[PDB]
């Protein structure tokens, strides 16, 4: 859950 | 955790598909295991027959039989029996697998594929972003429950899912996290049907929207079920009295992997 | 997947340690993550406090904020919020990781186990093996429930349960294909308990029944739920303005991982 | 699993 | 690490291949990746023309751009460009993936299959254990040197190659794949042979799956990879006129090749 | 591949190791094996005899044997020979992995730290981007030859070294991509001697700069040669008659794994 | 490698 | 290097 992004 | 009652045989199969953005398929790869498990000592010097409808001899799925699997055995006759003939088999509920197979298939090729997907894409009328339209069909006799989507991006802006384009009014976004990014589940897909998902949602430029994901798994419980490939069981015999035969419950499942339009 | 009401905090810490057969305390690791929910999107401008009685600064830690967060406000007010203060979390009930933290622990020093282990193995004097004793001691004050343990060997004879040199504890095998070998289950091991678990199981010498590896994993849903490094919620507030409180709930758990006597 | 033991 | 005069490319491939004992084809699966490096400042600013002879819609490819790169350029004019124009390259001599791309193939299907190859065993007549034959056919344009076949066990006994039958092959330490490793000096380009040895195991099940390890580069402008990748030109992405100086390696290596 | 002239024993040792950015220790694991190379079948009934220096009941080590080698003997007198006596060791030249260990320190603790490291950062000015300045100091009798840092952005701007800041060992980029991001080489760490690497390198934001991850091997071919924990071999003997002395070589290594400063 | 950035 | 065995 650590590529999340914006 | 299924419960055992003595014999339990589960028949697992893993499906891997990769489709254009225009439906047109890439590739697809299966993968199966039969496991046993055993929680009766009076059950472990048996032998499984598989049923007379599977071809053993069947190159394309490279059947391969557990280091302590008699081989010969197997491919003579479709029996599951160790390769040392005074052993038995480990009864302390623990899962045996016992042969396993692989089957690929290349672009445009839809005999491993249950379920075909198509996606159609265009700029949105009120998001900033893009009004998807995901197309599936099935090929399966038994329903999909909660099929999942995964696209690939974390809008600021909540998912518009558009009933008026979805089979399901009923689709919702999902927490699923063995997948990255926003998901949408969908609660079912008919066997033999074909039906659609569409929605909006933010995202940067269309190519950011791709891979999507989809994720299902069933399964079966019957001493009679047969898997996704055809595999099924006859019967469960004594190791040295095969007229004698054990009690037994069959589990068959089909699984999603890397199924994916890029 | 736990149900989401609107912002959900679930604050999720894995611990590894590993003690010798007589119970000495070779090393232990735990690694944390706090991950955030938000289905709500009038929820998605909100920043997170932590509790006060949290050590921020504690090196031995090695907090780690998300790039997108706000490492400073962390450092500072113990508050996580983003890097970029017109931007909001996504709101699609996507799991976002954005604390991470990481503590280890060398011999001999209990501080980060919740759960101390020392076996006693002799000769069985009836199968060709070992009579086995697992103790074990909580030093949490909840409960573990359905507790695992796992001996790497497939024995030919059924493992027999020594109920008399055990705790009452509804012992049984159970299949449990996460470990390899012989699994056995506990109901429960009371908070502050201490207790052993006995059994004899084939092995063709004592150095194969190890490594013996337990499993376990707890949680609680609870606002004012503490993890087991103390890690909590003070208030979710939003960004614009930290007077205004708003709804949420937290889960706390602690899980096993590489959790083994060698 | 395959790792199993007779 | 090969060295870098400014722009340097690199075409990857990897290849899976399987096949039964007698030498059916079961499956084989092609995995590629185009790498730009760059160390010079004044060569950032570049974009990369692929040889025309490239079919970038073929779908069964599956090419795919890396995020930064524009795909649209690639799909019509087979350039590799970024897709924000006002960027350039990362100019730290750091390998950058621009380009990816997988092929499958399935049972009895030798498209994608640089080494071909057959096994039969028997019970040795001469001495203690198995006498293996691996056949092989290669259908590359150059020669494979170095080529390392394993067996899945650990013998008491020294492997005996039988001489007769292959001359120059040896056993060696490879321990990039379990059991013992015999390596053979070269396989000409279309060529066909045999290695054959006497191995000791406790049944003929044991000795599979039988793993093969291959890997071969070049370095030229015009080299080509195994499925054909190429490029035609460096290019200044202001100036499609004006070329850059660069170099090109190429490299096929094995991945999971063998036989069960 | 090195060489084996018979038998070839090699000590490998791999360090990770975790900093604060002021350089305070965090943690470190180093993992150790002892594989085993015989070429020569005259000399595969052999026995390794380690150092007397070795304290084989040191349970911080976790020192384990593989299951075909005879932990008893190991740990009565620090032989390494096969549990079934009547065996010999392959000697096809396989690498046979025959003991392992394993230790950890906490947080402050550098005695498995053969490199410590502090970084100092601030904004450039003279350039868009980052003033940083790596401090390292060794603590090996040996040289360090070809140390690698990596920082893990990629700027649009070359990496200016700050050759008057830095060291009078030599610095330079290079390509190295077992690590993601911007890798410089320094030529030289001398033996117990202290140096630092400064450069200008653009990121959007300081903790964009982090991890900075370390890269270097040493190895050592040589009878006597020890390993960084002080693993050695005292001689190589015949299983039947440890009178009887065989020939060998010993290569020790050192490599770092996850060595970072964070 | 194909985790790069601009 | 482990799963060698003898």
């Amino acid at each position: 859950d650590w590529n999340w992004e914006v | 955790v299924p419960e055992n009652n003595g014999i339990l045989i589960s028949i697992k199969e893993v499906i891997n598909a990769e489709f254009s953005r225009d439906g047109t398929i890439h590739s697809s790869e299966l993968k199966g295991v039969l496991e046993l498990r055993i929680n009766d000592h009076d059950l472990s010097h048996s032998n499984l027959k598989l049923a007379d409808s599977i071809d053993v001899r069947d190159k394309s799925f490279q059947f391969k039989t557990h280091p302590n699997i008699d081989k010969q055995s197997f491919l003579s006759t479709k029996l599951i029996s160790l390769r040392d003939k005074s052993k038995a088999f480990p009864a302390n509920d623990q899962s045996l697998g016992v042969l396993r197979w692989r089957k690929v298939a290349p672009a445009e090729d839809d005999s491993l594929i249950p379920l075909t997907l198509t996606t159609a894409v265009s700029p949105s009328e009120s998001q900033q972003g893009f009004d998807v339209i995901i197309e599936y069909e099935s090929v399966l006799e038994t329903e999909l429950a909660d099929v999942i989507f995964t696209i690939p991006v974390f809008p600021q802006e909540p998912v518009d899912i558009n009933t008026e384009s979805s089979t399901c009014s009923d689709a919702e976004v999902v927490n699923m996290d063995q997948e990255m990014g926003t998901s949408i589940k969908i609660s079912k897909i008919a066997a033999n049907d074909a039906g659609a998902l569409a929605f909006t949602i933010e995202a940067p430029y269309e190519d950011a929207l791709y891979p999507m994901t989809v994720s299902f798994q069933e399964s079966t419980r019957d001493k009679l079920a047969k898997s996704f490939t055809g595999m099924a069981i006859q019967s469960v015999v004594m190791a040295n009295d095969h007229d004698q035969e054990l009690p037994y419950d069959v589990i068959t499942s089909l699984k999603s992997d890397e199924y994916l339009v890029q």
